[PDB]
């Protein structure tokens, strides 16, 4: 297929989302009790 | 306003729909307004025919030397072996600029990659070699109709047992007097070690600007008695060997055969100008050439009669600037002095229209071939001789003033044929409306101008680029100022000239406060109707030396960056240094 | 008077000016002694003397190089490039002919008008790489390839080599008009710059309308430069009073 430039053969990416907390469900009248959550 | 403050805006002008003209082509009317539009539209049309004509045959040269020179460079790239057989064979392409494509055959079973080098690709060892097995790699597994490996000559090593097939890279370093020697020979030495591995074949094509005794005095010793085994050299340069002057020159007498001529001055001129640059010259000969042409039919009228078509147009203002060529009138003369025929001369020379106007187109019948007798001596010294180092342009001149027989004994080697390489060839009535030229210094002032030269004249002495004026002094604002005030800037400058090396720039500044007007200019600063901070500071009992030092460092920064100002002596900025003199 | 000087500038008037004066001979005055004057009286008597100095004369004189606007033309569309040096600003120039004269005469003669790309390059902020960026939107070439990109190469240099060998196979008309104001400027007389102007000049669809400044300009071009250029000289000197470039440069005290 491609022969590349050079290799990064031993990398390791952690299980992390890139959405924030903003854009949860977008509505700041409408944020649920943040102390008791599960 | 603020538009003039970033870089690179981009401007769409807009523009009327149509104004519905023939202005489709930039040839202005000639012959002081009187030309017709029919011939103006012929005239451009005549010259694209010329130029294109020209250009087919120039572009077939210019990409003929390509295919003259992959045929030499890949014979002596082959075809060849050494007994030694652990040597890279090595080729010397002297005098080439880095402009050539390199095929390598087929050769089956074994791969033939081209590396090219660069001294923009090539900082250390370490990105040459690894710009070169990733090239090695690439032409080798994109070549082919899968893991990934180190870019370093254990590639080279299992290459075989990779692909299955045998390696032969041939290099080529692109600007060799231009990359470190230090890091080539080093490149080289991290090369030698490929010779063991029996199924390489390693060649080297340098491609030097220079001489050999350039490269083999900065490589080390080691190196060049490794190079010494397998080495070829090939002089590629387009002077060696008159092939592709006697090729771009020749070509353009087939486009003028008869309706132009060149003249002696512009022959040499060409001669000149190619001899003072030798990197390129089949470019500054056509660059020459074309701009030689160009000068022509944007000038002379007489373009359109150099196709016989277009003999009836023969207008009055014609027959009045054909009457005073210089030819005619020692024609003329020759009619009085000879013998006296009194009501024929008295006809043609201010009467009779029709004698004239059917007389010059007899004289496009002849022909008096220059260019066509030089293609015959030209074959003379290439097939019958065997010569090939002559010059077309040089014998063409030689052969345009007359003093052939010299240039033909320059080699004496043709004693027996000065008789049948002779030519004496005589002028035709009305040649100098009908030649290419330089008389004015037109080809001089815009292909090779004296640049520092004509930047310090038109500062120095400034009334050949400005004009005097005799009506508009009383509706302009300084009418009294462009006669006896010489404009800041170009007064400053001949301070300038006249100063020492190192310039106190308050005492520049008084010789240039006490060669300006004073009770002119403290009368001349009121005169704007409608501000009114300019006219206080004429209330000011010190007028004249804060409107004479704005003045003068306008000048002097502006000056400072066109170059003839040094400012010595940072985060002082009060003696500078005269930098550039005039007449050099 | 204030120079002893047997000889004028030659090379002779050089090795003569350049000798070695005393230390009382010499006159160390300061401009301090000068009158000192604030920033809006220059920036008053400075816009008053532009023009209302020779401003008849030097409009005459730019009605007299108006004429020469069709050679210019002719010399464009013949493949040259243009270069204009000369004392005085070019600017208004290059402003009045490109955008005004040319432009829409290329426009009418092949058949919205031609782009004209006009690049400030007195200003010391004049990167190539978003430059070449505006040029590959007025064009649109296409991308560099894996194949035809190299190992940690200039892609800008190796896409206007692609678009080199595109525009051999292409009809001969003005794509864009390119007007360098102060090509030797401090940030465009570096060589990759250079390069990058020099090869977008070989392309005959784009046409090349320059103006320098400096003095020791033409160095800036090798056989090789000067050979992809192809200028043709044109000496418009008009002793303009160039105020738009020195708020650029330090006007300092």
């Amino acid at each position: 297929p491609v022969i590349r430039k050079f290799t990064k053969k031993n990398v390791a990416r952690a299980k992390k989302k890139y959405t924030p907390f903003s854009k949860r469900f977008k509505s700041i009248a409408a944020i649920p009790d943040l102390t008791s959550l599960p | 306003f603020a538009d003039a403050q970033r870089s690179h805006y981009t401007v769409y002008p807009s523009l009327p729909q149509s104004n519905k003209n023939d202005k489709h082509i930039p040839f202005v009317k000639l012959l002081s307004g009187k030309e017709s539009e029919v011939n103006v539209e012929k005239r451009w049309e005549l010259y694209h025919q010329l130029h294109s004509h020209f250009h087919d045959q120039v572009d077939h040269i210019i990409d003929n030397i390509e295919a003259d020179l992959k045929a030499e460079i890949s014979d002596l790239l082959y075809s060849e072996t050494t007994q030694k057989r652990r040597c890279f064979n090595t080729i010397f392409l002297l005098g080439s600029d880095s402009t050539t494509k390199i095929e390598l055959k087929d050769e089956s079973s074994r791969y033939n990659v081209l590396i090219e080098l660069t001294p923009k690709e090539s900082p250390n060892v370490r990105m040459m070699l690894r710009r070169s097995m990733y090239k090695l790699y690439s032409a080798a597994d994109a070549e082919e109709h899968n893991n990934d490996v180190s870019y370093d000559l254990s590639l080279v090593e299992n290459f075989k047992r990779l692909f299955g097939k045998d390696l032969a890279m041939v290099f080529n370093f692109k600007d060799v007097d231009s990359i470190n020697f230090n890091t080539l020979d080093n490149f080289i030495i991290l090369l030698k070690s490929a010779f063991k591995y029996d199924h390489v074949k390693i060649s080297l094509i340098f491609n030097i600007n220079t001489n050999l005794s350039n490269i083999e005095k900065n490589l080390r010793q080691s190196t060049i008695r490794l190079l010494k085994r397998n080495y070829h050299k090939l002089d590629v340069s387009s002077n060696k060997g008159f092939k592709y002057g006697n090729q771009i020159f020749q070509s353009f007498l087939d486009t003028v055969d008869g309706k132009l001529n060149l003249s002696d001055r512009f022959v040499e001129f060409i001669l000149s100008k190619m001899a003072n640059n030798t990197n390129h010259n089949l470019q500054l000969l056509t660059k020459m050439l074309d701009y030689s042409l160009m000068s022509y039919f944007f000038q002379n009228a007489f373009s359109v009669f150099i196709d016989p078509v277009n003999v009836d147009f023969l207008n009055d203002d014609y027959l009045k600037i054909l009457s005073r060529c210089p030819t005619f009138m020692f024609f003329v003369e020759g009619l009085i002095k000879q013998h006296a025929p009194a009501d024929e001369i008295l006809s043609l020379l201010t009467n009779k229209n029709r004698g004239l106007e059917e007389f010059f187109v007899e004289f496009l019948v002849r022909e008096n071939p220059i260019n066509g007798h030089a293609k015959f001596v030209a074959r003379f010294l290439e097939e019958e001789l065997n010569i090939t180092n002559f010059n077309l342009i040089e014998l063409y001149h030689n052969l345009l003033i007359g003093k052939l027989d010299s240039y033909l004994d320059r080699w004496s080697a043709c004693k027996e044929y000065k008789d049948r390489l002779h030519f004496e060839p005589i002028d035709t009535i009305f040649q100098e409306l009908f030649t290419l030229d330089n008389r004015s210094g037109l080809l001089t002032q815009s292909i090779f101008p004296s640049y520092k030269s004509n930047i310090e004249d038109n500062l120095l002495s400034w009334e050949q680029v400005l004009p005097s004026l005799d009506k508009e002094n009383y509706d302009t604002l300084s009418g009294d100022l462009d006669k006896i005030m010489a404009p800041v800037l170009g007064q400053l400058f001949k301070l300038y000239r006249e100063a020492n090396m190192t310039i106190n720039i308050y005492d520049f500044y008084i010789a240039f406060r006490e060669t300006l007007p004073k009770e002119e200019i403290l009368n001349f600063i009121r005169k704007d109707p409608s501000n009114t901070k300019l006219l206080e500071l004429a209330e000011t009992p010190d007028a004249f030396d804060k409107v004479a030092l704005i003045l003068f460092m306008q000048a002097i920064f502006a000056f400072e960056n066109m170059g003839l100002i040094k400012f010595q002596s940072t985060k002082s900025y009060d003696l500078v240094e005269k930098c550039v003199w005039r007449g050099i | 008077t204030k120079s002893a000087s047997s000889f004028l500038d030659t090379f002779e008037g050089y090795f003569d000016q350049r000798k070695i004066v005393r230390t009382n001979a010499k006159s160390r005055h300061t401009m301090s002694m000068a009158p000192d004057v604030t920033r809006e009286e220059f920036s008053l008597v400075s816009n008053f003397f532009n023009e209302n100095f020779q401003k008849r004369p030097r409009q005459k004189l730019f009605e007299i190089q108006k004429k020469m606007f069709p050679q210019y033309w002719f010399e464009l569309t013949q493949g040259f490039s243009l270069l204009f040096y000369g004392v005085g600003s070019k600017r208004n120039f290059l402003e009045e002919f490109a955008i005004d004269y040319l432009s829409p005469k290329i426009a009418y003669s092949q058949l919205n008008s031609i782009p004209c790309l006009i690049l400030n390059g007195y200003n010391p902020s004049c990167n190539y790489r978003d430059v070449f960026k505006e040029i590959t939107d007025l064009l649109v070439p296409a991308e560099l390839t894996r194949s035809e990109t190299k190992y940690w190469g200039n892609h800008v240099i190796l896409q206007i080599q692609k678009m080199i060998d595109f525009y051999k196979n292409q009809p001969l008309d003005i794509k864009l008009i390119l007007v360098v104001h102060n090509l030797d400027g401090p940030s465009i007389r570096k060589n990759t710059f250079q390069t990058m102007l020099s090869f977008l000049s070989v392309i005959r669809q784009i046409a090349i309308v320059a103006s320098t400044d400096h003095i020791y300009a033409p160095l800036l071009w090798d056989n090789m430069k000067a050979q992809n250029y192809n200028f043709v000289f044109h000496d418009i000197s008009n002793f303009e009073p160039s105020t738009v470039e020195s708020t650029f440069q330090d006007v300092m005290k």
